[PDB]
């Protein structure tokens, strides 16, 4: 029931007199209730990994034992809240203490126990019916948007002997009491699930709906579907992906990033607005956060990825389409490197452990569209977005090549354009998306001419990477004029189409008609240029690429002006009314040449 | 017109050093007021050595405060030649207190071979058996402990509180 | 003569600024050097022995 | 209060490098402060790195030379390392341990703050949005700094990184205390920041912590902690604006690799310890604004990349904690450019929301994005000129080489006493963008080109 500190070294506390304590269960190290897990057992002792800085713990200090592993409180009151790695609400610590500091070993409920939520049961149930795990026994209007379907915890079943009437309840008032073989158990609105155990589900379905991002890269080139696992101002693309998704729940985490980058999140996220049926609403009515800066200790950083995926696994099981943004994945593996370095564990490659190919695997493979466990016919889905952060600009670090064997979509920055910002780039040697065949039924239905555009837009780019090595060696001399165009539309795509300034108001979200509209006008220009060379080639009036630049200098700026269209201040059919006029001036700019 | 600019720049240094030695004169003359405050408190603590009954219930705690810092089976007390009739009357009062506390046994004696200096002005210095660990609570180690932790309150009481320190008291 | 003369005459107000606040901070010392000395003698004579982690 | 008396030990059961391993210690506390007395009578102080039952491992600051097992006292204070802070330490010169070397008195404390830091809730922090006009056109017109940004000056050995920094302290202001911390610097650099702050007449606002090159090495672990604790006192309790200058943060990590070597942990990347990320994140993250307090800490550390490698573990782990960086390169230093600031790997992650309409000017964000793309292109044409020669270059690529001769002399190259405003920097930046015709500025929209280009 009780222990004593035998010795500390950083965040590694060795405690004596812990005979029957388990692995990965929590304790309370020290006089001031610092939480900490158990990562070893040596006869009578137990080596503790601590989630707070241990400066000031003496020997002989009490180590109180809990009977549970590391777990989160899943219930009503998650939407809008901001958590750390071990799920302490930073908005309830900023008011209960009235101070700007987080105390050491502070204890507060992760969900507020005083506020009253309205309860409305499922209407297909009665007093005396059989209930099983995952069965929804009540719906709570958490806010205007997200109904909060109270479900039974998995590994629980019985027969209903008491269910609460429709009224206002705080999260401790007992609603359900199921009868089992003998034992009866009384239930609440808050369930407790361990952050390293996967929440059970009946079936895992193939994913087929496109998850639409805001970037022109990975919407056109490397697409992602509702349930896929992607990876990638790596931190300015990451949170500009989370702020513009078409999901139901946004679960942003930050796994060890800069401090004033966490000040930018909690300033822009409440002030964002999202349209609903007539009204507009704030997006923090559907968005939970996990706030972990690099300032915070290294064990609590590692559990900030498990805290994010267990929140998004709970809201999947209601039937929603959540989307988890797992920012700074390589800072999470850096927490695993430092944690195992304190335990004298033999590192395999570059100081990283050997189980890094399993710990990153035990995260990404909780995604995917599922058929939810329980009777009222639900279908949920989690889409995981990573954010890889390779050290030193070298792409053979052991976090990338461990991720390549796990994820389904992957796009990474270039080799040359890593220290100098040209954002985004492509890196065709490892970039891929295996959902390119699984999105052809969608593409012919709604856009129906984009897939002929994409194969040519990948053909200009895959041919310029051949020619750029030879212009760096020959120098534009062994180039017939039909290839000096492909050097220049690929310069026009990688500067104007692919390159997206995500922190300007006119490009923080690029809708998919605008991406196809931007791609239609360039591939039309490539077909009108390469006919203006090839039809006047062997005889005189040889229209080269040089002649095209002098007379059409104002039109290639206007092709570089297609990204300055704001998709809100301008219309949807106003942008398309200004793209076709660029086509009718592009068609009238080669009739002057021929 | 370069020797002109050289003097004006050097005048900025001569202004800055006369303004710098102004501060350190004040801050030394503040640190002399504290030094004569502890010097005033030491001799007023040298009128607590007198009256022999207030000092008797001061060594009663000062001996037992050594016996709770180290919990050892053998300890020895090293005191002055003057008040050795008082430390013998102060050690024996602790043994009924120290033994019912902690449920331990003990053997405590007093050094007769190497006394404290007769300038220490009171206090006791409890060793253990092998003389390797030592607690030192004279009146001067008690003065130079509680004073160093009370320089926040001594500064606010003697020379007025800071005006621009808004938060945290 | 305006460089040497505007140093030493400024060095008069350097040494006149200090004596105004040296005499100020030692006039506030004598008011309550008995509020502190009733305190830091009372806490020296207030020994209280304990044993914190068993 | 600590009203118990302190246990003085004489049980030193092993010395090994910079460590002293005691034994028979009665309930030792982690991160404690001891006070060792050597046989000859001198005193060093140390800190506990590990307790295990009855034995402690003391990290002696001034090195363990002369410390034996027989007559070496170790008085355990029973407290973590607390520094004395006040407002009258603005104007003093302390050494790397916090002892004064201005021939003056000790600090009379207003409070006792724990030097290791106590972290701030991210929910109650203000985002740094108000821009600091630093004068220098390369770190203002393209890499702007806000009040509260942690931003290092990456440099190497020999480059004028201590003259670049002292220029910012003369020129910082909006569009103000200084807490300087010298770690392992030479005598001629500490002579330089002193004589610059003396001559400027701002010595009543500067608090210098000097750990010179012959000052002991393991004091450099606590020297940026002793300086930043003063800053977090002067900014959050005194409501002042603080500029913290941590020069040669490379000399932090070589004294941290030193203490982990003889401790024999698991070494990380290039022999540096495992916990180097969260240790520099302990230091760099003590910055920014908070809610309800009008003070701020703007951090400018200074590095030296060894062999000018930006992929060394000191600038690569610093670039993951701080918000942008300022790069000082060697190639522009040989070409007599001051300041030699390479804007291609430089960055300010707080520039995007600190500039714009209503803060500086309408066209700030568009000029810097175009001055980026012209310098990044004309450095590629210069490497294409080395292959095919000067003759095989088109007439719209004798413009990009025209830009580089006028970018690094009229915009970058400044002179150490120019206080160029944020409007004077931009008005330089448009006469460089009139080098090109209007139909090549492809990063600037039509709404700003119709107003700002033709003059």
């Amino acid at each position: 029931t009780f222990g004593y500190v035998h010795g500390v070294s950083g965040p590694v506390v060795t405690a004596c007199d812990m005979a029957g304590a388990a692995m990965y269960e929590l304790v309370r190290v020290g006089h001031s209730e610092l939480v900490g897990e158990i990562i070893r057992l040596e006869g009578d002792m137990a080596t503790i990994q601590v989630y707070e800085e241990t400066s000031g713990v003496s020997v002989g200090d009490p180590v109180l034992r809990t009977g549970k592993p590391l777990s989160v409180e899943l219930g009503p009151g998650i939407m809008g809240a901001i958590f750390d790695g071990i799920q302490r609400p930073l908005s309830d610590i900023s008011s209960q203490t009235q101070s700007i500091y987080i105390p050491r070993g502070v204890n507060v409920s992760a969900l507020s126990r005083d506020v009253k939520w309205d309860f409305t049961p499922c209407k297909n149930l009665r007093v005396g019916s059989h209930i099983t795990g995952g069965d929804i026994y009540g719906i709570v209007n958490e806010n205007s948007l997200i109904k909060h379907k109270i479900m039974l915890p998995p590994r629980n079943r019985g027969t209903v002997t008491y269910i609460a009437p429709p009224g206002n309840y705080d999260t401790s008032d007992v609603v359900l009491e199921l009868e089992f073989e003998g034992i009866k158990e009384k239930f609440s609105m808050v369930q407790v699930w361990p952050v390293r155990q996967v929440r059970p589900v009946t079936e895992k379905l193939p994913a087929n709906h496109p998850l639409l991002t805001g970037q022109r890269v990975l919407d056109a080139l490397f697409p992602c579907v509702q349930g896929g696992t992607t990876a990638i101002g790596k931190t300015v693309i990451s949170q500009s992906l989370s702020k513009y998704s078409n999901s139901d729940v946004i679960i942003y985490v930050g796994c060890g990033e800069r401090g004033n980058e966490m000040s930018e999140v909690l300033r822009d996220f409440p002030e964002l607005t999202m349209e609903v049926d007539g009204k507009v609403e704030s997006i923090m009515k559907r968005t939970a956060l996990v706030a972990n800066t690099s300032n915070m200790p290294v064990a609590a950083r590692e559990a900030s990825i498990y805290t994010g995926i267990t929140l998004s696994e709970y809201f999947r099981d209601m039937g929603y389409h959540v989307s988890m943004m797992a920012d700074s994945t390589s800072r999470w593996a850096e927490a695993l490197r430092e944690i195992s370095g304190r335990l004298a564990e033999m590192p395999a490659d570059s100081g990283y452990p050997a189980y890094l190919g399993a710990r990153l695997a035990s995260f990404y493979e909780r995604a995917g569209r599922v058929k939810c466990l329980g009777n009222p016919e639900r279908e949920g889905s989690v889409s995981i977005v990573g954010a890889v952060s390779p050290p030193g600009g070298d792409f053979s670090d052991p976090v990338t090549s461990a991720t390549l064997g796990i994820v389904q979509v992957f796009w990474g920055l270039d080799k040359k354009l890593a220290q100098r910002k040209h954002f985004p780039s492509v890196n065709w040697l490892i970039s891929y998306s295996k959902y390119m065949r699984a999105l052809d039924e969608y593409y012919d239905k709604h856009f129906t001419e984009f897939v002929p555009l994409r194969t040519k837009a990948k053909e200009i780019l895959q041919e310029e990477e051949d020619l750029a090595e030879i212009v760096q060696l020959v120098g534009k001399a062994s180039l017939a004029e039909t290839d000096k165009i492909t050097l220049e539309v690929a310069k026009l795509i990688k500067d104007d189409f692919l390159q997206q300034n995500g922190y300007t108001p006119y490009d923080r979200f690029c809708p998919f008609y605008k991406t196809v509209g931007m791609l239609s006008n360039m591939i039309a220009f490539y077909d009108m240029a390469r006919r203006a060379v090839e039809t006047t080639a062997q005889s005189d009036n040889k229209i080269t690429w040089s002649i095209i630049r002098e007379h059409m200098g104002e039109i290639l700026y206007k092709l570089s002006s297609m990204k300055f269209k704001d998709p809100v201040k301008d219309g949807e059919a106003k942008i398309k009314a200004d793209y076709a006029q660029l086509l009718e001036d592009m068609q009238n700019a080669f009739r002057s040449l021929e | 017109e370069k020797k002109e600019k050289q003097i004006e720049q050097q005048k900025k240094i001569q202004m800055s050093n006369l303004m710098n030695q102004a501060r350190l004169k004040v801050l030394r003359a503040r640190d002399d007021l504290i030094t004569d405050l502890l010097n005033e408190a030491k001799q007023r603590l040298s009128k607590v050595v007198k009256d022999t009954t207030r000092y008797q219930v001061l060594l009663d705690g000062l001996v037992l405060q050594g016996l709770y810092q180290l919990l050892e089976p053998r300890m020895i007390v090293r005191c002055r030649k003057q008040d050795f009739p008082l430390v013998k009357a102060a050690v024996q009062k602790a043994i009924p207190v120290y033994k019912v506390a902690t449920k331990r046994d003990v053997d405590v004696q007093i050094d007769q071979e190497a006394y404290l200096p007769e300038e220490i002005a009171g206090g006791v210095e409890i060793y253990n058996g092998d003389r390797k660990i030592k607690v030192s609570n004279t009146l001067e180690s008690r003065l130079d402990l509680i004073a160093q932790q009370m320089m926040p309150e001594v500064r606010g009481a003697l020379f007025g509180a800071n005006a621009n320190r808004k938060f945290l008291d | 003569q305006a460089a040497m003369g505007s140093q030493g005459n400024l060095s008069a107000e350097v040494e006149q600024a200090t004596r105004r606040q040296v005499q100020g901070m030692q006039s506030s010392q004598q008011r309550n050097r008995e509020r502190v000395l009733a305190q830091l003698l009372g806490m020296v004579c207030d020994v209280r022995p304990q044993v914190h982690p068993n | 209060y600590l009203s118990q008396p302190r246990l003085t030990y004489k049980t030193v059961s092993g010395v090994n490098g910079p460590l002293v391993i005691l034994d028979h210690v009665k309930f030792p506390r982690y991160a404690e402060i001891v006070h060792l007395t050597l046989p000859d009578g001198t005193k060093r102080s140390g800190q506990v790195l590990e307790v295990s039952g009855s034995k402690a491992v003391v990290q002696v600051f001034e090195g363990t030379s002369g410390i034996d097992a027989k007559k070496t006292s170790c008085e355990f204070t029973g407290d973590i390392l607390r520094t004395p802070v006040s407002e009258d330490m603005l104007g003093r010169v302390f050494n790397g341990s916090g002892k004064p070397i201005d021939r003056g008195p000790v600090v009379l404390a207003e409070d006792f703050l724990d030097i290791m830091g106590q972290p701030i809730n991210p929910q109650c922090r203000i985002y740094p949005e108000e821009m600091i006009q630093t004068g220098i056109s390369a770190i203002d017109g393209m890499n702007s700094i806000a009040r509260g940004q942690k931003i290092p000056i990456f440099s190497a050995a020999g480059l004028p990184h201590n003259e670049i920094a002292a220029q910012i302290c003369r020129q910082a202001g909006l569009v103000f205390a200084i807490v300087f911390a010298a770690m392992g610097v030479n005598m001629e650099t500490a002579r330089f920041f002193k004589s610059d702050f003396e001559e400027n007449g701002s010595m009543d606002n500067v608090c210098l912590f000097l750990n010179l090159a012959n000052d002991p090495t393991i004091e450099r672990i606590i020297t940026p902690r002793l300086a930043l604790t003063t800053a977090e006192f002067l900014a959050y309790q005194c409501e002042k604006h603080v500029l913290v200058i941590l020069t040669d943060m490379s000399s932090y990590a070589e004294a941290l690799r030193e203490v982990s070597a003889a401790r024999e942990e698991v070494p990380g990347r290039r022999g540096f310890p495992g916990y180097m990320y969260t240790d520099l994140a302990t230091i760099y993250e003590r910055a920014g604004r908070v809610e309800g307090r009008n003070g701020s800490i703007t951090q400018i550390p200074i590095l030296t990349m060894p062999n000018d490698d930006i992929t060394h573990p000191i600038p690569d782990l610093t670039g993951y904690i701080t918000e942008g960086q300022i790069y000082v390169d060697r190639q522009l230093h040989n070409r007599q450019i001051y300041p030699p600031i390479n804007v291609l790997p430089s960055l300010s992650r707080l520039m995007k929301s600190a500039i714009g309409e209503g803060m500086t000017r309408k066209d700030h964000a568009d000029v810097s994005n175009q001055l980026y793309a012209c310098y990044a292109i004309g450095k590629d044409v210069q490497a294409m000129k080395a292959v095919v020669g000067e003759e095989a270059l088109t007439s719209d690529d004798l413009l990009y080489l025209e830009f580089l001769q006028k970018f690094e002399r009229n915009f970058i190259a400044q002179g150490p006493y120019e206080n160029r405003t944020v409007y004077e920097t931009l008005d330089i930046g448009w006469q460089l963008l009139r080098i090109f015709p209007k139909e090549m500025l492809k990063r600037i929209p039509q709404s700003t080109l119709s107003e700002f280009y033709p003059r």
